[PDB]
RNA sequence: UUGACCUCAAAUCAGGUAGGAGUACCCGCUGAACUUAAGCAUAUCAAUAAGCGGAGGAAAAGAAACCAACCGGGAUUGC
RNA sequence: UUGACAUUGUGAAGAGACAUAGAGGGUGUAGAAUAAGUGGGAGCUUCGGCGCCAGUGAAAUACCACUACCUUUAUAGUUUC
RNA sequence: GAAGACAUUGUCAGGUGGGGAGUUUGGCUGGGGCGGCACAUCUGUUAAACGAUAACGCAGAUGUCCUAAGGGGGGCUCAUG
């Protein structure tokens, strides 16, 4: 690893020093991890996709809808979280407007293992072309917690313009907490990457209304 | 007799290869129509 | 004239082919079946533009 | 190990070889004595899976040749974009790593999916790259 | 350069690793090959030493100092009249100048084992059966 | 530098008492004198620069004597003789400024 | 090839050994010839006694270092302290070596003691004259001996103070092997601000 | 015009010298394969045989840009 | 056969690529407007204005940064063709 | 006259190169070749009631599979009628 961890804890000390105390600001600020990569094509090499689960949460409140069934939904009721039925689906009947509205409201969409299947036939693919597509849910599996899970996603995918950007976590945590967040997803990030810590362009962490700080 | 040329030999006078034979071809071994860049007669 | 493996070419037209005219050198390329190539070529982009517009 | 070798009096037609570094499948087998006192000669006439070039190599019947593993997976289209489909495993897992097939196929491909069918892509793994062969519809599930 | 070994069309008769045509060298010195050239000019001659002067891409340039040994300057000045001596006739054919000896190898030392008293001496004395006459 | 008296250690040896005999003209070889001094600085003057320590001087001058090491050390044999060099062309570089 | 229970064997036998086999049937007619070169050199240089003075001299390696032994010629320094220069002491017989040094006393005095009994006890004739004739002995090797030295006596009183000579021994070693690291923890030790 | 210098020539110019033989031993160059590996290609045979150049009664080497690591030895050669 | 180094010196122009110093730039349609994309973002405010809900649009607008692609000047610059 | 610091030449490096060199091209086997594997193994039988025991004898099988289909404990009883 090029990048150290005292450099990330100094980097880290007046990120939070310019966020808490100088400069607070009313909403809640969530530190920013900008990357971008060198030496690499998108038409030709092979597009690297993956997802990290983060222990403790970048986002709590992020808004996040769950297609369900009737136990899904009975269940979704206990966690709280916004929910539409197979019904609701079919009522929506593919009225473009309406599922864009949807696709702008909700970041992140939970939907169950047989639903799965026509989420896109109710739905379309406009879901696939903004990025947001429901993640497989059983009946087994805990949706609060698979909602903290998501909540607390961070995934990696090439697309088309070499640069990418995540969210590490807030402001309001403690520094330990995000010096190791923040290392274990530049280790997640390069164990992806082929050829390894190498074709790192450059590493920006910042804060929500915040300047940008240079790792490498 | 395939001691005597590159076409010698079989048990039908034949060529076997072909007999379009590369500029980069050493001595020997160009006997034939050396790099040719077409065959055949052109109507 | 700054992309990879072009000055190789170059090389061979000034070595064989300074004292030649347009004729000749309209005859030669016939004869030898590039123009067709380039032909194929050009119609191979017509028809990558054609097939966008019959799905518009 | 992503190959394994084989005899080439045990390969038979619509099986998988490697020729010249290239997952192929055999169209074509002839087996010719070498000298009335010698072994036969295999000759194997066999295309490319994934660029339909025609490869033919003879070798000894009792030599070993290279055979590749070749995985067939059935995955249901999300969208297709900048010439990449976007796919959906079973248990939901997502892949867009494949690239959208460029010939007949995929003008097809494209077309039905323009029209709106659910449509049902088989591609194929041999050897570390991946290529879309076959698209079906769904008769039922809809 | 090299010394391209002289056989026709490069076929040398024997195993793989005797194929070699085009990148061996001679195991004399360019020097050595010069003096020995101006010896067989004038034989009459004794080859002192010789010294490097210039070169280009095709060749390399030498200048050979020889001494007369009829001369009556060179019969007396006894610091020079051991050329005389009939034991020095061809001392660069016989390698006994002073490439000839950096070319054999001859200098004190654990590097030359193999070339100290001259390789074929010390090949046949270790290559010698000894038995006396009370067998040890 | 006395010898310990017993077979191992870090100054193992018998007791001898020692002579410290006459220094030996031959090792003072490399020794340089007066006139040869002399003569290398007035040949230093007449014949000016090689081109490889010409672009040396360059190099002490833009990218540094690591870069002018590394060179050197290529140009020439080994990293002792490429330090030599870059030191006394930087001594080059410092009369010349002071020319 | 391979055979019952024996001992696996060299014998370098695979060249054309046969034409280089050395047969020491001249021995005795050597040995002969031998005798008879000493004679005629003995006759020839009649007065003197066939062989130079050589200094005593201590073996180099571990293995032989409890030894002591006839060197090449003596230094220039011993030849100096004797009271001769080098050129005088090789006319008159003395073996001179310019390339040997002296680091050991015991060894330079009894090189010096060595020269100063052979001075005494040989003759130098004039160049000139008379020639007083002196009945020559033919070794100076066996006039004068190489006699090793006394290191001890063979009897002393026991001295005993408790450190046993395997301690001593073991602690040598053990400070030998981890010198170097004692100095490098010295050192950042030290540069520890 | 005349006299030098440098460089290059010519003489059946004055006086010399080299070649060829021998080659057991010696100093170099060049250089195989049979064979062994129970096959065979690196290896081995072998830094050998054959080939070429050059000496003497011996030749070659030889008075350290050595060996060592010891209380240090002290040109070369040979056993 | 192709490339590099040497043989191999002497002169002029024109392009291109890096280093690190800094500048500006992005118009199918629709949509209040010129939408390079991403990612954060519900409050930021200097105006108490701009976003946000809402309109349209694949992509939405404040306020932040990042990454490409362009043009753009300069160095006792480094260089290649 | 032409050509010109390019050819040429030298040394390395990549390609091409049956023109040429060297070498190889299993075994069992009711002769060899084709076929088969009786070439490393496993079950039943031949096999003659200890053990051992052949044939290209007979009927088959192996180059895998399993985080449980391993280990411990508890409860229950299966096919079929
Ligand atoms: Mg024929
Ligand atoms: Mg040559």
């Amino acid at each position: 690893s090029k990048i150290t961890s005292s450099q990330v804890r100094e980097h880290v000390k007046e990120l939070l020093k310019y966020s808490n105390e100088t400069k607070k600001r009313n909403f809640l600020e969530t530190v920013e991890l900008q990357v971008g990569l060198k030496n690499y094509d998108p038409q030709r090499d092979k597009r690297f996709s993956g997802s990290l689960k983060l222990p403790n949460c970048p986002r709590p409140n992020m808004s996040i809808c769950i297609f369900g069934d009737a136990f899904d939904v009975d269940r979704a009721k206990s966690c709280g979280v916004d929910a539409m039925s197979v019904d609701d689906l079919k009522k929506l009947n593919k009225n473009k407007k309406l599922i864009k509205k949807l696709s702008k409201k909700y970041n992140a969409f939970i939907a169950s293992e047989v639903l799965i299947k026509q989420v896109p036939r109710l739905l379309g693919p406009q879901l696939s072309k903004a990025g947001k597509f429901p993640t497989p849910v059983s009946h087994n599996d805990d949706l609060y917690g698979k909602v903290t899970d998501v909540r607390s996603t961070i995934k990696f995918q090439l697309k088309k313009v070499l640069c990418l950007a995540v969210a590490v976590g807030n402001v309001e945590m403690e520094e330990d907490v995000l010096v190791n967040q923040i290392l274990m997803s530049v280790n997640f990030f390069v164990s992806l990457l082929k050829k390894n810590w190498q074709n790192v362009g450059s590493l920006v962490v910042k804060s929500s209304m915040g300047p940008a700080f240079r790792l490498y | 007799n395939p001691v005597d040329h590159p076409h010698g030999g079989g048990n039908h006078q034949h060529i076997g290869k072909a007999s379009t034979i590369s500029r980069g071809a050493v001595s020997g071994q160009k006997a034939g129509l050396i790099a040719a860049r077409r065959t055949g007669l052109l109507r | 004239s700054n992309v990879r493996g072009k000055r190789g070419k170059l090389k061979k037209i000034q070595k064989k082919y300074a004292d030649q005219d347009e004729t000749e050198r309209l005859l030669r390329l016939e004869a030898l079946g590039t123009l067709k190539g380039i032909e194929k070529q050009q119609q191979r982009k017509k028809e990558e533009i054609m097939k966008r517009e019959v799905r518009e | 190990s992503a190959t394994y070798p084989m005899q080439c009096s045990a390969l038979r037609k619509n099986g998988f070889v490697v020729i010249k570094s290239r997952p192929c499948k055999i169209v074509d087998m002839s087996t010719s004595k070498t000298g009335k006192h010698g072994h036969a000669k295999v000759h194997l006439v066999a295309i490319d899976i994934f660029t339909g070039k025609k490869l033919e190599d003879l070798s000894p019947s009792t030599h070993n040749m290279e055979v590749p593993v070749v995985k067939r997976n059935e995955y249901q289209l999300l969208d297709i974009d900048d010439g990449f489909l976007s796919l959906m495993n079973m248990d939901g897992d997502t892949k867009d790593d494949v690239k959208a097939p460029e010939g007949e196929l995929g003008d097809s491909l494209q077309t039905a999916f323009d029209e709106g069918k659910d449509l049902m892509v088989t591609i194929i793994s041999a050897m570390g790259e991946e290529a879309a062969i076959s698209f079906k519809e769904a008769a039922r599930t809809d | 350069g090299n010394r391209k070994r002289p056989v026709p069309k490069g076929a040398t008769y024997g195993k793989p690793t005797n194929q070699g045509v085009n990148e061996l060298k001679y195991q004399r010195s360019l020097r050595a090959t010069a003096e020995e050239r101006v010896g067989r000019r004038a034989a009459n001659l004794r080859v002192l030493n010789s010294y490097w002067v210039n070169q280009d891409s095709t060749y390399k340039y030498f200048e050979v100092i020889l001494v007369d040994p009829q001369h009556k300057a060179i019969r007396r000045d006894a610091r020079y009249n051991w050329i005389c001596d009939p034991v020095h006739k061809h001392r660069e054919a016989r390698g006994l100048t002073a490439t000839g000896k950096k070319s054999r190898g001859i200098n004190k030392g654990h590097k030359f084992n193999n070339t100290k008293a001259g390789r074929r001496k010390t090949w046949k004395r270790q290559n010698t059966l000894s038995l006396w006459r009370y067998r040890k | 530098t006395v010898k310990t008296g017993i077979a191992i250690g870090l100054n193992k040896g018998k007791k001898v008492t020692s002579m410290t005999p006459a220094p030996k003209i031959s090792y003072k070889k490399g020794a340089a004198s007066n006139r040869t001094k002399f003569v290398r600085s007035l040949v230093r003057e007449i014949a000016g620069l090689s081109p490889y320590e010409r672009r040396l001087i360059d190099l002490i001058r833009n990218s540094g004597e690591k870069r002018a090491r590394k060179v050197a050390k290529k140009r020439l044999g080994s990293f002792t003789r490429a330090k030599a060099k870059v030191e006394e062309m930087n001594n080059i570089i410092a009369a010349s400024r002071r020319h | 090839a391979i055979s019952k229970n024996l001992p696996i064997l060299k014998n370098h036998f695979r060249k054309h050994w046969q034409e280089r086999v050395k047969v020491h049937f001249d021995q005795a007619g050597k040995k002969v010839s031998r005798r008879n070169a000493r004679a005629t050199r003995a006759a020839k240089i009649a007065p003197r006694p066939l062989d130079l003075l050589r200094p005593v001299v201590r073996a180099p390696t571990v293995k032989y270092n409890r030894k002591v032994r006839a060197g090449r010629g003596f230094t220039l320094a011993e030849v100096k302290a004797a009271g001769l220069t080098a050129a005088y002491a090789r006319t008159i017989g003395i073996a001179v070596d310019h390339r040997r040094q002296n680091r050991n006393q015991e060894i330079f005095d009894a090189n010096v003691q060595r020269l100063k009994e052979y001075q005494s006890k040989i003759i130098v004739f004039p160049r000139n004259g008379k020639a007083p004739e002196a009945e020559q002995v033919l070794s100076a090797a066996a006039t004068f001996p190489i006699a090793q030295p006394a290191t001890d006596v063979e009897a002393r009183a026991v001295q005993d103070n408790g450190e046993s000579a395997f301690r001593t021994l073991r602690l040598a070693r053990s400070e030998k092997k981890f010198r170097g690291i004692r100095e490098k923890r010295a050192r950042e030790k030290a540069e520890a601000e």
